[PDB]
C-alpha cells in the first residue's frame, strides 16, 4: 500500500499488432536480463545491453542477432550508411566494429568519463561526444579529431549535431546553453540560464530549428530558432515528473522522454504537450529506449526483462484514434495531452541564437 | 532542377582538394591533397587516369578552354 | 580589411572582371568593384574553418563552399540566399 503496477501502458502497447516477434528465449540468455537499449541511426541495427553488457544487436527482420563477444556496454551505438558500428562504450571508449561482422576495427579515446553520448550527423560525415567536461567532434570515418569543446569551470552537461543540416548547441551544468560554431570553436551564441540541471541532455533535430533540455530537475526547455531567444521558454511538467532521464527527437514534431519517474513519454513540441505515456509493473519497469524514425521502430529495454518489439508510428493509432473519436466531442488536445504552459524568467533556459 | 550529384568518381583515395573540367561535356581533372591528380570521362566503361607529380599537396587543376592543357 | 580575417579564399569575378568576390575564414562573402572599391552587399558565408568559392559563368550563382560541410547557393540576380543545400557530407 500502494503504488502502481502493471504492464497496460507498455507491454500491452508495444505488442499490439506486431508481425514478427523477438523471440526473447534466443536474446535472454544471461542469468540475469536485459538492461539498457543503445542503437542504430541507421535503424535496424539496434542492440541490446543485459546485465553482463554484451551488446547483442537485433535483426528484426531474421530473429537472428550479432553477439559481440566483448562484454563491454554501450552508452549509446552509431553506426554509417557503409557497415560499420561505432560503440561508445561505458568503459570511457568508442569502439568501432565492422556491424557486418561484430569485428573489431577501431577505438576513440581521449575522454576521461563514464558517458559518451553519442550522436552522429549523416549529412556531415561528423560524430559527436559528450563526455565528462568535452565535446569531441570528429570525422565520422573515425580515425582523427576535429575540436575539443571545453570549458573553464562551468561543467560539461551535454549536446549535440544537427542531422540533415549543421550546427553544435552545448549545455553546462549552469543550465546555460549555447551554439558553437562547431567548426571554428566559437560560441556564436550564448546564453545565461536560471534553470541549473544535473545530467541535462540536449536532443537536437536533424534540421535543428529546434531543440530540447532535459536534466535532474522537472522541467523541459524547448527551442525554436524561428523565434528569439532560441529558447524561448520553459514549463514544467506532468504531475509525478522528478527529473528527465533522456530525451530524443523524432521525423515529426515530436521527442521521446525517459523520466526519473521512470514513465516515457512522447511529447509534441509544436505545442510542447506529450502525446504517448509509457508505463510498466513496479521493479521490472521499463529502462531505456531506441526510436527508428521512419515508423519509429523501437527497441525498448525494459527492467521486467522484455524486449521489445513495437513501432511507436503503430502505437500512437491508440492516441490518434482515441482521441478522434473523443474529437467527435470535441476534446481539447492541450488537456489530453497536458501541455505545459510556458512560465516565468526566473527558471528558464532562455537562449539567443543565430 | 535539382542539385544533381550525379556519378562520383569513385576511386578517389582520400583527401580531395580540386577539379576542372574539359569543355567536350566532359572529362573532369581532379586533385588530392598528395602525389596525385585525376583525370577521367563520362561513358563510365571509360577509365580514369592516375597521374603522379605534386609529392605534396595538389590544390587546383585546370583545363585550358578547348580541355586541352591541364595545369596542376 | 573588403572585411577579411585570415588568409583569403579565391576572388572571383563579374563575368566581365569586375565586382570582385572574396571571403576568407571569416564567413563572409564581399562583393566589391574595382577603383570604385565599393561593397554592394555582405554574403554572409558559411561558419567554416576556411571558406571557398567558384561563381556559375553567368555570374548568377554563388556556389559557397568550405572546410566545413554544409554548402549552399545564393542567388545574386537576388541578393538572396537561395537556400542551404542538402549538402550530404560535403566539404566541399
Amino acid at each position: 500500500m500502494n503504488n502502481i503496477h502493471t504492464s497496460t501502458h507498455v507491454s500491452t502497447y508495444f505488442n499490439e499488432a506486431l508481425v514478427d516477434r523477438i523471440d526473447t528465449q534466443k536474446y535472454l540468455k544471461s542469468n540475469g536480463k536485459i538492461k539498457k537499449v543503445v542503437s542504430d541511426p541507421d535503424n535496424h541495427y539496434t542492440a541490446a545491453i543485459d546485465d553482463s553488457g554484451n551488446i547483442t544487436v537485433i535483426v528484426h527482420k531474421l530473429n537472428r542477432f550479432v553477439s559481440i563477444k566483448p562484454s563491454s556496454p554501450a552508452t549509446h551505438l552509431v553506426f554509417i550508411r557503409n557497415g560499420n558500428l561505432l560503440v561508445a562504450q561505458q568503459n570511457g571508449h568508442i569502439s568501432q566494429y565492422l556491424a557486418s561482422n561484430g569485428k573489431l576495427t577501431s577505438v576513440i579515446k581521449h575522454h576521461n568519463s563514464k558517458l559518451l553520448a553519442l550522436e552522429y550527423n549523416p549529412v556531415t560525415k561528423q560524430i559527436l561526444t559528450i563526455a565528462n567536461d568535452q565535446c569531441t567532434l570528429w570525422d565520422a570515418q573515425s580515425f582523427n579529431k576535429i575540436k575539443t569543446l571545453f570549458a573553464k569551470a562551468s561543467y560539461f552537461a551535454t549536446g549535440s549535431l544537427t542531422p540533415n543540416g549543421q550546427s553544435l548547441i552545448t549545455s553546462f551544468q549552469d543550465g546555460n546553453v549555447y551554439v558553437w560554431n562547431l567548426n571554428n570553436f566559437e560560441v556564436t551564441a550564448k546564453s545565461e540560464v536560471e534553470e541549473n540541471m544535473k545530467n541535462q541532455k540536449i536532443s537536437v533535430s536533424a534540421d535543428s530549428s529546434r531543440f530540447v533540455i532535459g536534466g535532474s530537475t522537472a522541467y523541459l526547455y524547448y527551442c525554436d530558432i524561428s523565434h528569439s531567444p532560441l529558447c524561448i521558454s520553459s514549463f514544467a511538467l506532468p504531475s509525478g515528473s522528478t527529473s528527465v532521464k533522456k530525451i530524443k527527437f523524432t521525423h515529426g514534431n515530436y521527442l521521446g522522454i525517459i523520466t526519473d519517474n521512470q514513465v516515457f513519454y512522447a511529447i509534441d513540441s509544436s505545442t510542447n504537450q506529450i502525446a504517448l505515456e509509457f508505463r510498466l509493473p513496479k521493479n521490472k519497469g521499463i529502462t531505456d529506449f531506441d526510436i527508428n524514425p521512419n515508423n519509429l521502430e523501437i527497441l525498448i529495454v525494459s527492467g521486467n526483462g522484455e524486449i521489445f518489439k513495437y513501432d511507436l508510428q503503430k502505437l500512437f493509432i491508440m492516441e490518434m484514434n482515441q482521441q478522434q473519436r473523443l474529437l467527435e466531442r470535441g476534446i481539447e488536445s492541450s488537456l489530453v495531452y497536458n501541455v505545459l504552459k510556458p512560465g516565468n524568467q526566473n527558471h528558464s533556459l532562455k537562449f539567443e541564437s543565430h | 532542377h535539382d542539385p544533381a550529384l550525379s556519378r562520383s568518381f569513385r576511386g578517389h583515395e582520400d583527401i580531395i582538394t580540386c577539379a576542372d573540367f574539359d569543355p567536350k561535356m566532359r572529362q573532369v581533372a581532379s586533385c588530392s591533397k598528395d602525389s596525385i591528380v585525376y583525370v577521367w570521362n563520362f561513358k563510365p566503361q571509360q577509365r580514369p587516369f592516375k597521374f603522379v607529380g605534386h609529392k605534396g599537396a595538389v590544390y587546383c587543376v585546370k583545363y585550358s578552354p578547348d580541355g586541352e592543357t591541364i595545369a596542376s | 580589411t573588403s572585411d577579411h580575417m585570415d588568409t583569403v579564399s579565391q576572388v572571383l569575378f563579374h563575368p566581365d572582371g569586375t565586382c570582385l568576390i572574396s571571403s576568407s575564414f571569416d564567413h563572409k562573402i564581399k562583393i566589391t568593384d574595382i577603383r570604385s572599391n565599393k561593397l554592394i552587399q555582405h554574403y554572409n558565408a558559411h561558419d567554416a574553418q576556411v571558406n571557398s568559392i567558384s561563381i556559375h559563368p553567368t555570374g548568377y550563382f554563388l556556389a559557397s563552399a568550405g572546410s566545413d560541410s554544409k554548402i549552399k547557393i545564393w542567388d545574386l540576380r537576388q541578393g538572396r540566399q537561395i537556400y542551404t543545400l542538402y549538402s550530404n557530407d560535403k566539404d566541399i
